[PDB]
């Protein structure tokens, strides 16, 4: 931060949050050019995952320079514009991960987002550290939340519409539609399950019919969706709570 | 409408107010044209 002995100092930390804010625009205009497309090529995907793992490695050294409290660091980055680089993310993540779902092909990119987003959430709770009750560094983070509430709230009506699946599908009143042990529940009776939890609304219930590939018997194997969809769920979402 | 002659000469700054409705992105201004 402060090279005290020396005549010039020059703030690393600074330049990192400098960069990781490029990072971040760089990231929302390719997004930007995929919003229309629905489907993403292949050259694409190889993009997107290597400018992840960039965004990841950074978001990991910030975090290694707050850490064990350092203070000095912390109040840093807090007067820095870690903040707006952390909206974006937040609306990358919120648009990315309802787009993604949809095609069975983007699985391995969810991941990575999601990755991603879990390193930026611990990034978070190690700038929370050392904070006492009515801390400005909260404050300043529930002022961010207020300014990306919209994809705050689609990103917790994803991790809730992809967590309750596990409790759905572990139910009895699944298991009548399915009584033998195949597990290759139909389509329809898929669509009867959505209606009779009724947790998972019209809006849930063709969104998951929509994210979920069935083979020409129209009958989609529900074990390999939940262990696709709800395990990455209870991984990320762990840090959000 | 000069002002900087506001000692000897009223500025009418009732025309020269401007207020900022939206600010969007290069990007997203381009979709909703599209739209």
């Amino acid at each position: 931060r402060t090279q005290t002995g020396n005549n010039t100092t020059v703030n690393i930390i600074i330049s990192t949050v400098d960069y990781l804010l490029r990072v971040q625009e760089s990231i929302s205009d390719f997004y930007w050019y995929y919003s229309g497309k629905d489907v993403i090529d292949e050259q694409g995907q190889r993009n997107f995952s290597k400018a992840i793992q960039v965004a990841k490695q950074v978001f990991n050294t910030l975090t290694e320079y707050i850490q064990g409290p350092c203070t000095g660091n912390q109040q840093s980055l807090a007067h820095s514009r870690l903040w707006d680089a952390v909206v974006g993310f937040l609306h990358v993540f919120a648009h990315m991960q309802m787009k993604l779902s949809q095609d069975s092909s983007q699985i391995e990119l969810l991941k990575e987002l999601m990755d991603l987003q879990k390193d930026m959430v611990v990034m978070l709770l190690s700038m929370l550290e050392g904070n006492v009750v009515n801390g400005t560094i909260g404050k300043q983070m529930v002022d961010m939340l207020v300014e990306s509430s919209n994809n705050v709230e689609m990103i917790l009506k994803f991790f809730d519409m992809f967590l309750k699946l596990k409790d759905l599908t572990s139910s009895d009143t699944f298991k009548e539609y399915d009584p033998d042990g195949k597990g290759v529940i139909s389509k329809r009776d898929f669509h009867k399950a959505m209606e009779s939890h009724k947790h998972y609304t019209q809006s849930e219930t063709e969104f998951l019919l929509s994210c979920a590939e069935t083979d020409e018997n129209e009958t989609l194997d529900y074990e390999e969706f939940v262990k696709r969809f709800h395990e990455p769920a209870k991984d990320i979402g762990f840090n959000v709570a | 409408e000069s002002t900087s002659n506001s000692k000897n000469v009223p500025p009418d700054l009732s025309i020269c107010t401007f207020v900022l409705e939206q600010s969007l992105s290069v990007r997203a201004l381009q979709e909703m044209l599209a739209n």
